[PDB]
DNA sequence: AAAAAAAAAAAAAAAAAAAAAAAAAA
DNA sequence: TTTTTTTTTTTTTTTTTTTTTTTTTT
């Protein structure tokens, strides 16, 4: 206790006499995530060694039981700039410039030491509940008690505080405060991987204000903790390793649900209104479409008005109208119909590139799975589901097979897909 | 009482719900039926700057006026349980604009009592969004500033505009 | 202990300034007493009222804000001194056997606008715990109905004198207690033998339901997600899956969360559950006016074709097919027959046809329009996922079944697309539902036959991309000839090119595609997210389409016809006509074309409002189907 | 019904006050509206025309007083509506007109040079006309008793006595007032701020 | 005037105009004492300026002291009130009341950004102690503005010691709240 | 006589998806 | 003759929970 106050102090004389030019750009960050309800900051570390690399060495090494000493600085500095207090525990989210570490040069040597890495999201569960501060109560003597908990890895005392039994205390769930908690799946870059192997994939776990924040099939950048947890594979002494996320970077501005409001700050939308004015705006686009690729004008015009699309209209009386356009390219070998497809993956925001031959009709609309655990079915996306918003673009169309190919039939103009399988009766949204 | 003012040009254009208290022959182009003469007790929705007018003139007018569907009980109620979280934008783009008209040609005081309260509430998240500077080294403003009525973006623009210049000066180096 | 006294005394005053309560309270009293003396009987309604939050927000503020933030602190105060005034109304006395053990406390049940508290089982989060919440959803899956004990009575042998015990669970109460074992005491104080006497003890009903989010407004890209609710005592079998519900609960944590003495893991939560308070449905009663408009709008000679063209104002054309609709939606009158026999009274429409005749935007109509209908799609369905399905329960162990596409939709319409490309081992259960409309299940030791009633709409199309008239009707359609027979009419349409029709065809699609949704400005996407505001109080002419419902409901349960002999002279002449012709008609007539006469006679009768069929129906029945088979329009 | 046509006009001019409102720098006037406001021209001849109808039917005495007071009082209504959406539009354009006019230092702006912020054919023969005796307006103002203040000047505080400007165009040698000042492009000046407000105004100059 | 609203509410740089329109004390590094070319200003009095003797205090306007230190002529003296005692004396009487307003002076933001700016080497204390009790300053002041933003109505506001900056950033918002109530309640009647 | 520790108790199974054979036909 | 069609064949268990009732062990 003697050293954590001494650093809670270092924290704290850092976040309040740090100054670039004229401006305390930390002491004014906190001050306006206060007003919009943001109980969060973000600190780059450049600025940290800038300051003071014994402060910076100190976290580099003992990342687990630092970080909360940092973490309850920022609530002390905000309950002395805010208030002269339902202010919970505030967050710390890190910015990186270090180098980037492969997902499989990930091994022994890097256990409890931050890391930085990029990767595909394949999968996102659902949020769970965490506890921070409990009310406990024991079944004999009955008198109150309190626990605090920070998620930084805890059980209730196997004793009793002033015969009661071995260790009686149950919670009292009300007057007890949660907070969110999220798994996510990651994956391998496909070009990144060695000769010879199947991508790999790795485990994740973000809080609070870093959940709901990436959808399958983005690739992000990850900056966490490469931990190990004990659980559970007939080796001894053997632990899984996994990922505490503390810090993510998204190429897509969509959020987890794409709240469809501007994520553009006025200074791009000026060059986006400049950009829309110019009277040859459309040779402009145009010529950007494969520029590698000669000729084929038409075809090019074509793929920009796919991937700006039309309208969607409703009806009163219920009606639904397709505000999507579908294209088809039929003709001899050797003519760039391939070097086309890769290149609408590449631009649009949201795509996904499939091969008729190695598809089905399973894997292209949705799939029904049954929990190992539960045992129960529940439905599972597919390429169509994936790719929602986006452009599914299916190479080898000829060669798919007759009962693969007739699926897509509702989804291609009444923009659903229908499952009446195993007790399960549902339709989908997809609209590609 | 702006002649020339656009936004009262635009709001004063709604169209309220009322019924004919006369049986008159020639019109019928309110209907959209050209040929066809209107009845007595007929229930349409016509333009504030003819209804307006329309119910002044007669004794008893030759139209009167229906309770309007964005004056009914429940959104009263909304606005009295939780007035940051309503959505105005939904219920009419020009809400406060026809608030003070209504109150104008009927003299509620209730509404009075509750309209005040309402902008008085919302004021200050206006504010809070209004002086949050963003610094180079949220989903809040952008789900707010969709839920704002037409006069309340005139003013979230100059406090915004004003809070912008004022640190603009403060940090110039 | 002084807060709840003065909290049970602030609910007390709010009873008695607001009068309503409390004559619903002795309304219900004197039902349930005067309903018991009634020894000639001809059941009980249960001890729970519904106050509006609204007027508790003008009474108390404070009061207000704490059963919608702390409502486990608020609302047992409450319950309380609902019970000491309902206790004080009933100055009848009841001395009855065993009803002095069991009280029934009574309940609250709430409504008005809920703000900020009106979610959806997605934008559910640890924030929401220990608070008052509405949430809007689906039913998918339903729990078996179990008894559960909450009180035990316990006769002592040399003394004479019974003992109680009580239990508590943490679903039972909104405050957590010592847990119970749930054993019954044996022993007494001074060692006597104690015999459990049942029908002095309490047990309560329980069960589980999950409610899903509804799937047209999950973000892109993402699948829906789904909550648990656990209903008890009197809410009990409220809900079937399937049903669009809205309850009102209070969202509550449980278990231990993996804080114990187990390991140590990041992949271990709390569980989450919600005690629902009150459900509502998301039937349409009628007044006086309504009824008084319809029968007026009855007696019109010419309202057959304004219903018929009331559907689907946005389709060009196909007015018998839109005929044929209605007669579905007003079905024929059942007859149940001796040797356990039932003839139907559904209509099961067939259409065939070229691609983009809009085919599947009426049976998109028909999902929305219809009181029930269930959606499917050939290649996306199986037997087992049509009939029925056997599953598991958890809660209690035991092994269930779960209704599948046919049999959820009772009394309904199921609406099947790509018909056709549906494969042969899917297409024989269908087969029986249209036959003996009954389901038998024969697996796992579960020998059940289950009733489905349901009314068929299919759209398919020919063995190749387009209708051949240089062949014969059975090689153009790939349908055997047994399912073909099950279906009363029938429709073959074809898309011919002919200026005209493609000149006022384009600009009827040109008009309906410049159409503006009012408040919405040129040029404006149109936001179909509603930004979380859910509800705002939680509870040549044509018709509009709420109407039409009502006309529907109000035929389909107020008139049922009888056939007449001068009918049965129309429709048999109309039968020998058709049967001894050499015309060359797109399906074979049988002695089943009959029946097809009489139930379409049937529908058109209802729609006319009568209790007789009349020689009009016959003769609007002949030409629905002379159009159907010949095309001779 | 009648006047629901000129309400899009109004829309109009709403969306032409935001370019101004959001205006870093001056903008352009959109195209002229005339043929939307021929049609409301057309609208209230016809709407005149009905009056007169109503007057001459009214006079022979075949139609009762309340009845005709009532189309009356409609067509009344709705050319006023009109009226007020075209002035309302008008006088919107003629401020963003008055407000150039200000801020190019007076002159003839059209005829002679101009800063190429409008183009001739975006505005009308009336506003082209209106704009010319503003000008002379604005220049006859310059000459009064307020000579010495230069009225069409800076309207930013001066606070910097001496400042670094660097020429943006090229040009010659050009005198003033006690020296000589030589445009060489690319080329940076450490002068008096007095000197160089013109040059900074009309563009040959960069920074303050 | 017109242009980029200016309507109705002053821009910064005629507020630090304002503040510039005020007299300072400095501390000549030259004599210009009559002998036993003039200066003749027309809007402010020149008689300190005429009579100017090295090593001497006098006071004159402060756009004419930052001119003579743009030279190497002088040399300001800040105001007593730029101090770290008396910047602590202030924070905590600020500290201590909690429902009115320190008694600075109506230019103590301008006139610390702009000695801060030009005279960098005349103060006693070090710099950036004195920046960082600013912004101490500044902060509890904000947050007294902002819980005494919820007192808004129809008749009357009382500020009685805020700043001229502080007034010109909030006056839009302040003045368009109260004249729509007022409007509100005016219809009312 | 009174503590701390350690196991029993599982059960269950249909319903769907993918891949390779051994019989049918334009 | 090379195409389509067709049956069909393992796929399943590795996990769970807090009582309740037993043996050891100070
Ligand atoms: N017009 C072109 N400009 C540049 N490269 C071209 C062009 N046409 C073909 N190529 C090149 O030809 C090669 C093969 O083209 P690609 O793979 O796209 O063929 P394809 O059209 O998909 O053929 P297939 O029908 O056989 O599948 C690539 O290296 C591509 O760059
Ligand atoms: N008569 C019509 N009136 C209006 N729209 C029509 C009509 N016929 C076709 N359409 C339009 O054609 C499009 C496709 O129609 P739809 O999906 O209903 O065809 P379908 O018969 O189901 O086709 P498929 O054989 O390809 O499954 C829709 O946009 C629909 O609005
Ligand atoms: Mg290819
Ligand atoms: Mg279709
Ligand atoms: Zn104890």
């Amino acid at each position: 206790d003697d050293d954590n106050t001494e650093i809670i102090k270092s924290f704290k004389n850092f976040i309040l006499e740090f100054r670039l030019d004229s401006q305390f750009i930390y002491r004014d960050q906190l001050r306006n995530n206060i007003l919009v309800k943001n109980y969060s900051l973000t600190v780059n570390m450049e600025h940290l060694i800038g300051y003071n690399e014994d402060i910076y060495k100190k976290l580099s090494d003992e990342p687990s039981d630092i970080i909360p000493l940092f973490e309850t600085a920022i609530t002390q500095v905000a309950k002395r700039i805010s208030i002269l207090n339902s202010l919970p525990t505030f967050q710390l989210i890190l910015n990186s410039n270090a180098n980037q570490i492969p997902l499989r040069d990930l091994d022994s040597e890097h256990v409890s030491k931050i890391v930085r890495l990029s990767g595909i999201i394949i999968s996102t569960s659902v949020l769970s509940s965490r506890a921070t501060y409990l009310s406990i109560m024991c079944r004999n003597c009955r008198h109150t008690t309190s626990i605090t908990i920070n998620n930084f890895n805890v059980s209730l005392p196997r004793s009793c505080l002033s015969n009661c039994g071995p260790d009686p205390y149950i919670i009292i769930h009300e007057s007890s405060k949660f907070i969110d908690q999220q798994f996510l799946k990651l994956q391998e870059i496909p070009e990144l991987v060695p000769v010879g192997e199947m991508p790999r994939n790795l485990t994740m776990t973000c809080d609070r204000y870093l959940t709901n924040k990436v959808i399958p099939g983005t690739r992000v950048t990850i900056v966490g903790i490469y931990s190990i947890y004990n659980s559970k594979g007939s080796g001894v002494a053997i632990r899984t390793p996994y990922i505490k996320i503390l810090g993510i970077q998204s190429d897509v501005e969509t959020s987890s649900i794409w709240n469809s409001v501007t994520m553009f700050t006025e200074e791009e939308e000026e060059e986006f209104l400049q950009l829309s004015r110019n009277p040859k705006l459309y040779e402009i686009l145009t010529n950007s479409i494969a520029p590698s690729i000669f000729g084929n004008e038409d075809i090019k015009k074509a793929i920009v008005c796919l991937l700006m699309g039309g309208s969607k209209k409703i009806l009163p009386d219920g009606m639904r109208l397709r505000g999507d356009i579908n294209v088809l390219l039929l003709g001899d070998p050797g003519t760039a119909k391939s070097q086309l497809l890769k290149f609408v993956e590449k631009v649009s925001p949201i795509a996904v590139y499939t091969s008729g031959k190695g598809s089905s009709a399973a894997g292209l609309t949705a799939s029904v799975q049954r929990d190992p655990m539960t045992r129960e079915f529940y439905l599972e996306g597919g390429a169509m589901v994936l790719a929602d918003g986006g452009v599914v673009c299916i190479d080898e169309f000829d060669k798919m097979r007759d009962e693969d190919r007739v699926a897509i039939h509702e989804a291609m103009e009444q923009q659903t897909i229908s499952i009446a399988k195993a007790g399960i009766t549902t339709v989908l949204n997809s609209r590609t | 009482m702006g002649y020339y003012d656009i936004d009262d040009v635009l709001a004063d254009g709604t169209e309220f719900p009322c019924k004919f208290q006369y049986d008159i022959p020639g019109l019928g182009y309110l209907e959209n039926n050209p040929g066809r003469p209107i009845t007595k007790n007929t229930k349409l929705s016509l333009p504030l700057w003819l209804a307006r007018i329309l119910a002044i003139v007669g004794p008893v007018p030759f139209v009167e006026l229906l309770p309007p569907d964005m004056f009914s009980t429940k959104v009263m109620n909304a606005i009295k349980t939780d007035p940051v979280a309503l959505d105005l934008h939904s219920i009419n783009s020009h809400f406060f604009s026809l608030a003070i008209k209504w109150i104008m040609l009927f003299s509620e005081k209730e509404l009075a009592n509750v309209v005040s309260e309402l902008l008085l509430q919302r004021a200050q998240e206006l504010n809070h969004h209004a002086s949050s500077l963003s610094i180079d080294l949220n989903i809040a403003t952008s789900t707010f500033l969709l839920k704002l009525e037409e006069m309340e973006k005139e003013i979230y623009k100059k406090s915004h505009e004003s809070y912008k210049d004022t640190k603009r000066w403060m940090f110039k180096k | 202990d002084a807060v709840f006294g003065d909290r049970v005394r602030r609910f007390q005053e709010f009873l008695d300034t607001f009068t309503s309560y409390r004559d619903s309270v002795r309304s219900i009293q004197v039902y349930n007493s005067n309903n018991a003396a009634n020894y000639n009987d001809d059941n009980i309604l249960p001890h729970r009222i519904i106050i509006s939050l609204d007027d508790l927000r003008e009474f108390d503020r404070s009061f207000w804000s704490g059963i919608l933030v702390e409502p486990a602190y608020f609302i047992p105060p409450a319950e309380k001194a609902l019970t000491d005034l309902a206790d004080s109304m009933d100055d009848v006395p009841h001395p009855n056997a065993s009803a002095v053990s069991s009280r029934h406390p009574w309940k609250l049940s709430f409504k008005g606008s809920f703000g900020a508290h009106a979610l959806s089982p997605r934008t559910l989060t640890a924030q929401h715990l220990n608070k008052l919440v509405s949430v809007e959803g689906i039913v998918t899956k339903t729990s078996l109905v179990r008894p559960k004990l909450i009180r035990s009575v316990h006769y002592a042998a040399k003394t004479g004198r019974f003992h109680y015990r009580d239990y508590t669970d943490a679903t039972t109460t909104l405050t957590t207690r010592i847990p119970t074992p749930a054993i019954y005491p044996t022993e007494d104080t001074e060692g006597n033998k104690l015999t459990t006497e049942y029908g002095y003890s309490t047990f309560i009903d329980h069960q589980r339901i999950t409610v899903q989010e509804m799937p047209e407004m999950a973000p892109a890209g993402q699948l829906p997600r789904s909550i648990d609710v656990i209903l008890d005592d009197d809410l009990v079998d409220k809900t079937k899956p399937g049903d669009r519900v809205n309850v009102v609960g209070v969202f509550k944590s449980l278990g231990a969360g993996g804080m114990n003495q187990s390991n140590s893991n990041t992949l271990i939560g709390f569980k989450t559950l919600i005690l629902g308070n009150t459900v509502y449905p998301l039937r349409q009663m009628l007044t006086d006016f309504d009824i008084r408009n319809i029968n007026k709008l009855s007696k019109k000679k010419d309202i057959f074709d304004i219903l018929s063209q009331s559907l689907a104002p946005s389709i060009y054309g196909h007015d018998h097919i839109k005929k044929a609709i209605l007669l579905m939606l007003m079905g024929g009158v059942e007859k149940n027959l001796e040797n356990g026999s039932h003839l139907r009274g559904d209509i099961n429409i067939l259409m065939v046809g070229d691609p983009s005749t809009a085919k599947s935007q009426l049976l998109r109509f028909v999902l929305n329009t219809a009181s029930l209908a269930i959606a499917t799609t050939g290649r996306g369905s199986s037997g087992v996922g049509l009939t029925a399905a056997v599953t598991t329960d958890r809660e209690t162990g035991e092994r269930r079944l779960e209704a599948g596409a046919m049999v959820l939709a009772d009394r309904g319409v199921v609406c099947i697309d790509e018909f056709d490309k549906m494969t042969d081992v899917d297409r024989v259960a269908i087969h029986e539902v249209m036959e003996q409309q009954t389901v038998t299940i024969a697996k796992a030791g579960i020998h059940t036959t289950l009733n489905a009633r349901c009314s068929v709409i299919a759209a398919a199309n020919p063995v190749f991309g387009q209708y051949d008239v240089n062949r014969d009707p059975h090689q153009n359609i790939a349908l055997p000839d047994s399912l073909l027979s099950r279906f009363d009419l029938l429709f073959v349409v074809t898309d011919d090119i002919n200026e005209i029709r493609d000149r006022s065809i384009s600009e009827h699609v040109l008009r309906t595609h410049r159409y503006l949704p009012p408040g919405y400005l040129e040029g404006e996407p149109v936001r179909e997210r509603l930004n979380l505001s859910l509800a705002v109080g939680e509870d040549p002419k044509l018709v509009t389409i709420p109407f039409l419902r009502k006309y529907v409901q109000y035929a389909k349960e107020r008139v049922i016809p009888q056939l007449t002999q001068e009918a049965i002279n129309v429709i048999v002449k109309n039968y020998t006509d058709l049967r001894n012709d050499d015309n060359t008609k797109k399906s074979p007539i049988t002695a089943r074309t009959l029946e097809t006469l009489i139930r379409l006679a049937t529908a058109h009768a209802k729609v006319r409002l009568s209790k007789t069929v009349n020689k009009v129906d016959a003769k609007v029945a002949a030409n629905l189907l002379r159009f159907a088979l010949l095309g001779e329009d | 019904m009648y006047g629901d046509l000129g309400n899009k006009l109004v829309l109009e001019a709403k969306r032409t006050k935001q370019l101004y409102a959001r205006s870093n720098q001056d903008v352009n006037l959109p195209m002229y509206h005339e043929d939307i406001i021929r049609n409301i021209l057309k609208e209230v001849s016809n709407l005149r025309k009905n009056t007169e109808y109503l007057k001459e039917q009214q006079q022979l005495g075949m139609l009762d007083d309340k009845v005709a007071k009532c189309q009356y009082f409609v067509t009344l209504l709705c050319m006023e509506r009109n009226k007020r959406c075209l002035l309302a539009y008008q006088r919107l354009r003629t401020d963003i007109l008055d407000s150039m006019a200000w801020n190019n230092n007076g002159l003839d702006l059209m005829s002679s040079i101009t800063f190429s912020q409008q183009d001739t054919n975006n505005l009308s023969h009336q506003e082209q006309e209106y704009l010319k005796e503003y000008c002379d307006l604005i220049t006859d103002l310059k000459s009064g008793d307020l000579v010495d203040i230069d009225l069409s000047g800076s309207l930013v505080p001066p606070s910097d006595v001496f400042i670094d400007v660097r020429v943006l165009k090229d040009a010659g040698e050009i005198q003033t007032e006690y020296g000589v000042f030589n445009l060489i492009k690319d080329s940076q000046f450490f002068v008096r701020q007095s000197d160089v407000e013109r040059l900074i105004q009309q563009g040959y100059l960069q920074k303050i | 005037s017109l242009p980029a609203h200016l309507q109705q509410t002053f821009s910064p740089e005629e507020i630090q105009f304002i503040v510039e329109n005020e007299p300072i004390k400095i501390f000549p590094r030259i004599t210009t004492r009559q002998k036993i070319t003039r200066w003749q200003l027309i809007t402010t009095d020149d008689k300190a300026l005429n009579n100017m003797v090295a090593m001497r205090s006098t006071e004159v306007v402060l756009w004419i002291a930052l001119l003579l230190k743009q030279q190497s002529k002088c040399s300001i003296v800040a105001p007593q009130w730029l101090t770290t005692k008396e910047l602590d004396r202030k924070i905590q009487y600020e500290k201590t009341h909690p429902d009115r307003f320190s008694e600075l002076p109506w230019n103590w933001l301008v006139l610390a950004r702009i000695l801060f700016n030009k005279a960098k080497d005349d103060f006693h204390d070090p710099i950036h102690e004195l920046r960082g009790k600013i912004q101490d300053l500044r902060e509890i002041r904000q947050i007294k503005v902002l819980k005494g933003l919820k007192y808004l109505n129809e008749s009357h506001l009382q500020l009685d010691n805020l700043s001229l900056l502080e007034i010109n950033e909030l006056r839009p918002f302040i003045t368009e709240i109260m004249d729509k109530l007022r409007e509100i309640h005016t219809a009312s009647l």
